[PDB]
């Protein structure tokens, strides 16, 4: 609760102060502000015509003599639209593209558990929350990172009565004296037991093996 | 990724004449959007080297004393002798895949000894760190202790791994052997890269001849029209060359957009599988290959990335 | 004040050794910076630090500590 509670305050000082980390919605809109400001700028342009007004070519001019001159002014109008929405059926798959991983990401980070690795945030996943936002949706991943690292003996079994002993859940490690059995994800150090421990082949066949007691619970239960 | 490619509006439209210049203010804004289009291609081409080819920010190097699990690992591993970084099965991958009129190739921002110090870091973490090396830091897990955990997300426990140890690597090193000789001896396992390098050269070989088409004009010449015919004249047939090369401009631009749209689709499947396959265990039926997973080794590609996916079978 | 790149020539920079996170690229591992009187610099690009970790048959490595990090991505809708 000491290290939950601090990093939900970094993300809000972030968004407070860096205005480039919502800068891919700031892309959907600078793409449409340069496409909105693409028509108004083409009529201004002649085409090959001597003027680009409309009533500055067929009050001028013969009406055998401007309807050459307006089909050049139409022509060159509908290729600045056919430039326009073909560009915006292309810049759109983009989007739903994204959707799709928005859409993706909304069904498996959010509503349960995820096993992905950089799917849902770095590290192991726990879980996701979604915030909305203007054109799009902003996600805040709860991860789980390991931090400091031990060095310790290991071996991948342990011989006691001529059978090797394999671990069922764990890893076994040592500090150099004794042979413990933690996790791979924390340092848990237990006593080696029967029901932690699998009992298959014997020693020989067993590369690495080493000798130790497994303890057996049942045995000082006899005499109580 | 793809090739970048820039298209100049004076060279290709005009033929240096004083007339054509004078031409394209009338014309205005058609060629200035259709270089922003091209350079928003290029800028895209460099996201999806780093999103792809870099998933982590930290290098992991190979030690000096080399003896993994009884098996031969040299063939993925690049060669310190050789000045060049490179391993013997990117040694064979990049062999097999295949005058300035106002058209330029752009060069790309990472080169290709660079994407294989990505390779050699990322097979580095695999084999040394386990699957931790992307999850957050390195830890030091040993190579028989890998593959006992990696057989438990399929549902095999550690009975058979440590017994049949030896019989692993009679599998393992005549199987890796099979994939160096394939792609040496035909190149059409690599002929989904070569097609990257066609499909490009067909798009700057349709643009090159559109110059020596009529367009509708009696002479594709600029200057033919203007020492010849009347200036009242010239006007009307060099304005027909002019929109029937921005016609071909027009579809040049068009279809590349399209062609960068199946590229990021792809490299969006590439950094997918990067991300599962090569830095976790997955536990997908044909995703990281045929059969169940074990772990998977990528490879630098010249226009793209070849993984090889150990199966379970 | 100039500078060969593969690129192309390269005008109003210096080269310099020191390699580390650039912003304005150029290309052909060639990378610009503006940096600390002042002036622009351009140099080859860094993979990260180096790191290498040991290898050994009888070492493993059990973290004992654990950092909760909240990362934050945005996908447009």
């Amino acid at each position: 609760a000491n290290q939950f509670n601090s990093a939900i305050g970094k993300i809000q000082d972030s968004l407070s102060s860096t205005a480039s980390a919502l800068g891919k919605l700031q892309d959907v809109v600078n793409h449409n502000a340069q496409a909105l400001n693409t028509l108004v700028k083409q009529l201004s342009s002649k085409f090959g015509a001597i003027s680009s007004v409309l009533n500055d070519i067929f009050s001028r001019l013969d009406p055998p003599e401007a309807e050459v001159q307006i089909d050049r002014l139409i022509t060159g109008r509908l290729q600045s639209l056919q430039t326009y929405v073909t560009q915006q059926l292309i810049r759109a798959a983009e989007i739903r593209a994204s959707a799709n991983l928005a859409a993706t990401k909304m069904s498996e980070c959010v509503l349960g558990q995820s096993k992905r690795v950089d799917f849902c945030g770095k590290g192991y996943h726990l879980m996701s929350f979604p915030q909305s936002a203007p054109h799009g949706v902003v996600f805040l991943h709860v991860t789980y990172v390991p931090a400091q690292e031990k060095n310790f003996t290991t071996a991948p079994a342990i011989c006691h009565d001529g059978k090797a002993h394999f671990p069922r859940e764990g890893v076994f490690v040592s500090n150099g004296t004794h042979w413990f059995v933690t996790q791979r994800n924390f340092y848990e150090p237990q006593i080696i037991t029967t029901d932690n421990t699998f009992v298959s082949g014997n020693c020989d066949v067993v590369i690495g093996i080493v000798n130790n007691t497994v303890y057996d619970p049942l045995q000082p239960e006899l005499d109580s | 990724s793809m090739t970048k490619t820039s298209v100049d509006c004076t060279m290709y439209i005009c033929g240096d004449s004083t007339e054509c210049s004078n031409l394209l203010l009338q014309y205005g804004s058609f060629c200035t959007q259709l270089k922003r289009a091209l350079t928003g291609i290029a800028v895209e081409q460099d996201k999806n080297t780093q999103e792809v080819f870099a998933q982590v920010k930290q290098i992991y190097k190979t030690p000096p004393i080399k003896y993994f699990g009884g098996f031969n690992f040299s063939q993925i591993l690049p060669d310190p002798s050789k000045p060049s970084k490179r391993s013997f099965i990117e040694d064979l991958l990049f062999n097999k895949v295949t005058k300035f009129k106002g058209l330029t190739v752009l060069p790309p921002l990472l080169t290709d000894e660079m994407i294989a110090q990505y390779t050699s870091a990322l097979l580095a973490g695999t084999i040394t760190s386990g699957w931790t090396f992307g999850a957050g830091a390195a830890l030091q897990i040993p190579f028989a202790m890998q593959m006992a955990y990696r057989f438990n997300g399929i549902g095999v426990t550690q009975n058979v791994l440590y017994e049949n140890q030896k019989l692993i690597a009679n599998q393992f090193n005549s199987a890796i052997g099979k994939i160096q000789d394939s792609l040496s001896s035909t190149a059409s396992a690599l002929g989904k890269l070569q097609d990257v390098v066609n499909h490009n050269a067909q798009a700057l070989n349709t643009l090159v001849k559109q110059l020596s088409s009529k367009f509708g004009a009696i002479s594709s010449v600029l200057n033919d029209i203007f020492s010849r015919l009347d200036p009242p004249e010239a006007e009307v047939q060099i304005d027909r060359l002019i929109t029937g090369r921005l016609q071909s401009l027009q579809t040049y631009v068009t279809q590349q957009l399209i062609r960068a749209a199946e590229i990021r689709a792809s490299a969006n499947l590439a950094a997918t599988k990067m991300s599962e396959c090569v830095l976790g265990q997955s536990k997908r039926v044909d995703f990281c290959g045929k059969g169940y997973h074990l772990m998977s080794f990528p490879q630098s590609a010249p226009h793209g990335v070849v993984f090889l996916h150990v199966t379970y079978v | 004040n100039v500078f060969q790149t593969r690129a192309g020539c390269l005008i109003g920079a210096e080269y310099v050794n020191n390699s580390y996170e650039c912003d304005i690229p150029i290309g052909a591992g060639i990378c610009a910076s503006y940096q600390t009187s002042q002036s622009i610099i351009a140099y080859t690009m860094s993979l990260g630090a180096e790191n290498s970790v040991a290898y050994s048959n009888n070492s493993i490595a059990i973290p004992t500590n654990f950092t909760i990090s909240v990362t934050t991505e945005i996908l447009p809708v």
